[PDB]
């Protein structure tokens, strides 16, 4: 029931290259639906979920007029921090950006977030309570002075707690098809022999959505936790996600072995044996 | 200077059937700094035209991207993936397995 | 949509 919008910025300076290079995302849960790069030759905010496409000029020209902006900023940013630190201008560092909301079963309005690193390393960020920052060093200290006496945080929780979750509902109604249902995985499973003793079972839940899955292995109905393996959820590419967990066994005890699967869009967990 | 190496797996957009178009992914994950080499290699060729998505980021500030081709699997063709990147002072290579 | 700013550190 619960749902997110987040927006990621990324600035790379590119010493004696010219420009940073600068990419913003946007996500609705776990769909992506904006990008911006400004190596691209659009220079403009580019749809890349078919629901968002609905919107008009005015909402396209906004989008890349602030998404420009933060450009800027965070191009300012980067000697801005390389002044802070005291650090040449030869080599290259990053800027990251995040901020977004989070929303309910309800829909209405749970956490905000507004967060920047330097170096992959944290910076700032606004506190759970939306009204003070919390700073990872002494320069993110007199960014954060500066934020104060420009009273920052009040602007940045107006537009949480309004634009940016009514706009996040807007979405979740338009794009209703695609953000609002959940593909439960297709499962099944596979059987290789790796030596004349023993046997490889491997357990794949394939295109599901939302990628939150869990996937156990457990032998007579004992969670198993060893002899087994299980990858990271990965994109399928096409907008859902594969996982698959693997449990090595004795060759002639493959029937002792489930694999149980846990997911949003089932009702129920599933349960996969060999044979 | 935080830096992480990044975590590859190869796989296909769908189970792997020869003679069916498909799509080989390498998708990388859990690295910094951005800059990346990865390329998709067939019987250890460089494949051209290959695709990726837009850089974006997890929680902990790690990149993640998704590289993609299209092709048509074979009983006797290779393919793999091919990372290199600050953190590996030996490029990474990752053969595709049909079933991983 | 985004937040119209110019914030700078």
């Amino acid at each position: 029931g619960s749902h997110s919008m987040r927006y990621f910025y990324t600035s790379v300076s590119r010493p004696g290259r010219g420009e940073p290079r600068f990419i913003a995302v946007g996500y609705v849960d776990d769909t992506q639906f904006v990008r911006f790069d400004s190596d691209a030759a659009s220079q403009r905010m580019e749809p890349r979920a078919p629901w968002i496409e609905q919107e008009g000029p005015e909402y396209w020209d906004g989008e890349t007029r602030k998404v420009k902006a933060h450009s800027q900023t965070h191009r300012v940013d980067l000697g801005t921090l390389r002044g802070y630190y005291n650090q040449s201008e030869a080599g290259s560092h990053t800027v990251q950006r995040m901020y977004g909301c989070d929303v309910g079963s309800d829909w209405r309005f749970l956490r905000g977030y507004h967060q920047y690193a330097y170096d992959g390393k944290d910076y700032i960020a606004l506190k759970e309570d939306l009204r003070s920052w919390t700073a990872a060093d002494m320069a993110a200290q007199t960014t954060k002075h500066k934020w104060e006496a420009a009273h920052v945080a009040e602007q940045l929780r107006a537009y949480l707690e309004g634009t940016c979750v009514e706009w996040l509902r807007r979405y979740l109604e338009n794009g209703k098809e695609t953000l609002q249902r959940t593909d439960a995985p297709k499962t099944h499973m596979t059987h290789h022999a790796v030596s004349d003793h023993e046997a490889t079972l491997r357990c794949w839940a394939l295109s599901f959505y939302p990628a939150e899955i869990t996937l156990t292995w457990q032998r007579d109905g004992e969670d198993q936790t060893q002899d087994t393996e299980l990858v990271e959820t990965r994109p399928a590419g096409d907008g859902t996600f594969q996982k698959w967990a693997a449990v090595v066994v004795p060759s002639g005890q493959e029937q002792r072995y489930t694999c149980h699967v846990q997911h949003e869009g089932l009702p129920k967990p599933l349960t996969l044996r060999w044979e | 200077m935080i830096q992480r190496t990044p975590k590859i797996q190869v796989y296909s957009r769908h189970p792997a059937e020869n003679g069916k178009s498909n799509f080989l992914n390498c998708y990388v994950s859990g690295f910094h700094p951005s800059d990346i080499e990865v390329d998709l290699l067939k019987n250890g060729e460089r494949i051209e035209k290959v695709e990726h998505s837009d850089l974006s980021f997890s929680k902990d500030w790690s990149f993640y991207l998704l590289y993609y081709t299209e092709f048509t699997p074979t009983e006797k063709d290779e393919y793999a993936c091919r990372v290199n990147h600050v953190t590996l002072s030996q490029p990474k290579i990752v053969k595709w397995d049909r079933d991983m | 949509k985004q937040w119209l700013v110019w914030l700078f550190l």
